[PDB]
């Protein structure tokens, strides 16, 4: 058996900390794999002695007695955010894998000025779009309660950016406005919703 | 280097005749399966005068029958293409320098009846594998080094790897090459290093220290998870391994006296010839240590001779000290 | 030099035998296929030790392999069922006598067909609002209505592909979570400097590829056939 992290979530800049508890019969290896959204895993880091293992901002540890190893992210960015697997080598030489841990960068925002706007078009398509943007980490957005009202945060920003915060809400109905779209989300002071 | 084989001959108990080591390279003319030992040579026994041919004997060389720290090793012998007859890659794992697991016909087989016993199939089943991925890496560092060492045709590829537990529960573990019999290349698992005595056996040692995951996994196994293995074994034998059987001596003459002690386990074991009542340093042989083909094992020591004087044959093995009276005026 | 794994894609009616390549250039003796599922880790399907000798995995019911050269690992299922729905995994590696990495294969994604449709592209043009506010322009695509799950999408600025400013969702959501037989959407946003996007000479495209069925694949639908094509939308700067 071994057990990590379903989901963490991180600011861009930040250190984050990534658990893993294995049980087996021997050991003779732990392997850290970074596996990003619809890719092949690749290799990051190994340990077998215990200890530490820097490489770059990256740095693996491990303790043999206790079953447990943790992968310490320093200066996150951007590209840091991907699925990290652990697993361990076993005594046969059968290897184990573990459900990795999905980590999810948040961009670093320093002057946030969050809104929603009401877009125009499509005259290539029926149903009407609304989008949140500029909003800070400390915002959350999450589903709506209804069910003609389709929402999507967490949009994973390219590989300098214009790169910031965004949710896009759109449907069919015609009960649909901007400034209902978005009820009942957290929401700071000073974020601007249109009232038409 | 080429290694001239010792011969002996001598019989199960005193009236089976075994034909028994020290030889290098493998080619030689019942026979048990191929063995080794720490010092690369190789050993058999062929059981039913003795005739054995070798690279080292113009002549083939003839001889007549005229009448506690526990070690888990594991070796590999490779041998450069073609075949020469021989099977290119044999591994032999050992315990206490009891047979266990052989590989060659590609099976995972076991070679004592604890083993199999103690053991699931699916244990075989997974290790038959990792032999023929590890027969195949072995056959390509063999070509590397016949490239190295700027030569090719008949040469031996040796490895051993392996751990002991002392009786006070002290631990060490081991990796060794070899190449043609000579020591190749030496792993100390303290300062994760290789060592060569070879200018050509430095290359390796520049790209075998270049990979530290490979050095730091390498001193785990031999630390941590060779000796589980060795425990698990132990238990598994406990029959076998931990036994204690006595030995029974003879004395005989042909000038020379000879001592034989038969059928004892352990090994380990002193014997040495007295007179009045010292022990001779002079005109001695050893007889060494061989095996019986029981499990057991025997040995015997010679002496070559004022009268009044007595001549008696000392053994220790429990400890336990015999003797026994052999010869006076 | 790496492994390559062919195909990338595929959908099948159940019931069809097809392959699935693996290729190293890497000269190693092991070879390993895999079947990644969500929540769960990766779980070996058929491993191969040197040329010629293969062995059963963890979880190989469906899969059946062979090993022609040290090169090539193949896999295949001549029977396809709805459980097989998975993102297969090719791997090829030095013996794990260790520490030896292992190398992994840019993956196969497999569903498992009437129900396979194209997406619905569709561009958003930026608000009025945004632009007298944050001076900043941002369009926003989405693909609407398509089966199975295979699409990449990118945007296009005057004929030439653009990423920074490019915000698009990891995976497509379902439009139906309910329903099991449910489609998939997918958004984007691409965000731009005011003054490039008011100025009308300036092009904008949201591309989509999708992957359908083959040419071979028989249709005797009555609707357009949904091979693989490259569905888009385009939308031109507002001053």
């Amino acid at each position: 058996n071994i057990d990590q992290p379903t989901e963490m979530t991180a600011t861009e800049g930040a250190i984050v900390q990534i658990n893993c508890t294995y049980q087996t019969s021997g050991f003779n290896g732990l392997f850290w794999y970074q596996q990003h959204a619809g890719e092949a895993p690749t290799f990051l880091s190994y340990n077998v002695l215990d200890g530490l293992e820097e490489k770059g901002r990256f740095s693996s540890f491990l303790s043999r007695s206790k079953g447990y190893s943790y992968l310490l992210l320093k200066e996150l960015q951007m590209k840091d955010s991907a699925s990290y697997l652990c697993a361990p080598l076993d005594s046969n030489y059968q290897l184990i894998w573990g459900a990795g841990t999905k980590l999810i960068i948040k961009p670093n925002i320093q002057n946030p000025d969050p809104a929603v706007y009401q877009l125009r078009d499509s005259k290539s398509s029926d149903k009407s779009v609304c989008l949140f943007t500029d909003f800070d980490s400390q915002t959350n957005v999450s589903q709506s309660k209804d069910s003609d009202v389709y929402i999507t945060d967490k949009c994973v920003l390219d590989m300098m950016d214009f790169k910031s915060n965004s949710a896009v809400a759109w449907s069919n109905k015609s009960d649909f406005a901007c400034a209902n779209a978005f009820n009942n989300s957290i929401i700071p002071e000073d974020t601007f919703f249109p009232s038409p | 280097i080429q290694r001239p084989p010792k011969i002996q001959v001598y019989s199960r108990h005193p009236p089976y005749l075994n034909c028994y080591y020290g030889f290098h390279p493998p080619q030689i003319e019942e026979q048990s399966d191929l063995s080794f030992s720490k010092d690369w040579s190789f050993y058999l026994l062929s059981h039913a005068s003795c005739r054995v041919k070798h690279v080292t004997l113009e002549q083939p060389r003839i001889v007549k029958w005229d009448r506690r720290t526990h070690s888990l090793r594991y070796f590999r012998l490779g041998i450069s293409e073609p075949g020469y007859g021989i099977p290119e890659f044999i591994s032999a794992g050992y315990v206490d320098s009891h047979p266990i697991t052989m590989y060659n016909s590609q099976l995972k087989e076991p070679r004592a009846l604890w083993m199999e016993e103690n053991l699931a199939p699916d244990h075989w089943e997974r290790y038959t594998q990792l032999l023929r991925g590890w027969q195949q890496a072995f056959k390509v560092e063999l070509k590397q080094l016949q490239h190295h060492y700027n030569h090719s045709g008949f040469h031996t590829y040796q490895r051993m790897i392996g751990c002991e537990l002392l009786e006070d529960g002290s631990i060490t573990g081991f990796l060794q090459y070899a190449y043609d019999g000579q020591d190749f290349l030496i792993f100390n698992k303290d300062t994760l290093s290789w060592m060569a005595m070879d200018n050509v056996a430095d290359i390796i040692r520049r790209v075998w220290e270049a990979n530290r995951h490979e050095l730091q996994y390498q001193k785990n196994w031999l630390e941590e998870e060779c000796i589980a293995w060795l425990k698990r074994f132990l238990e598994y034998g406990k029959d076998a391994l931990q036994r204690t059987e006595p030995p029974k001596v003879r004395v005989n003459h042909k000038t020379t006296l000879y001592c034989r002690a038969y059928g004892f386990y352990p090994p380990e074991i002193s014997i040495n010839w007295m007179k009045n009542g010292e022990e001779i340093f002079q005109d001695t042989d050893y007889g060494g240590i061989l095996p019986s083909g029981d499990g057991t094992y025997q040995t015997w020591v010679s002496v070559e001779l004022q009268n009044g004087d007595i001549y008696s044959c000392h053994v220790e093995h429990g400890g336990v000290h015999m003797v026994l009276q052999g010869f006076q005026e | 030099a790496g492994v390559t794994q062919t195909p990338k894609f595929r959908v099948l009616k159940t019931g069809q035998s097809m392959t699935l390549l693996c290729a190293q250039d890497m000269n190693h003796e092991y070879m390993y296929w895999y079947r990644q599922d969500p929540g769960m880790g990766l779980r070996l399907i058929h491993y191969s030790v040197g040329e010629g000798t293969t062995a059963k995995g963890e979880v190989p019911d469906g899969y059946n392999v062979s090993r022609l050269k040290k090169q090539n690992f193949l896999l295949g299922l001549e029977s396809a069922a709805p459980s097989q729905t998975s993102v297969y995994f090719c791997a090829s590696s030095y013996p794990p006598d260790g520490g030896n990495t292992i190398y992994f294969g840019e993956g196969s994604w497999l569903t498992v067909l009437k129900n396979v449709f194209p997406p619905e592209v569709a561009v958003f043009e930026p608000s009025e609002a945004e632009i007298s506010h944050t001076q900043k322009a941002t369009l926003v695509c989405l693909a609407t209505g398509f089966y199975p799950d295979h699409v990449e999408l990118s945007w296009w600025v005057n004929g030439k592909e653009v990423h920074s400013g490019v915000c698009t969702d990891p995976q497509p959501l379902k439009e139906q979570p309910a329903l099991n037989d449910s489609r998939y959407a997918l958004s984007s946003r691409l965000r731009v400097s005011a003054t490039f996007w008011q100025n009308p000479r300036n092009h904008f495209r949201c591309q989509v590829q999708f992957y359908g069925l083959s040419e071979n694949d028989e249709w005797t639908q009555d609707r357009a056939k949904p091979v693989t094509q490259i569905v888009s939308a385009e939308a031109w700067g507002r001053a």
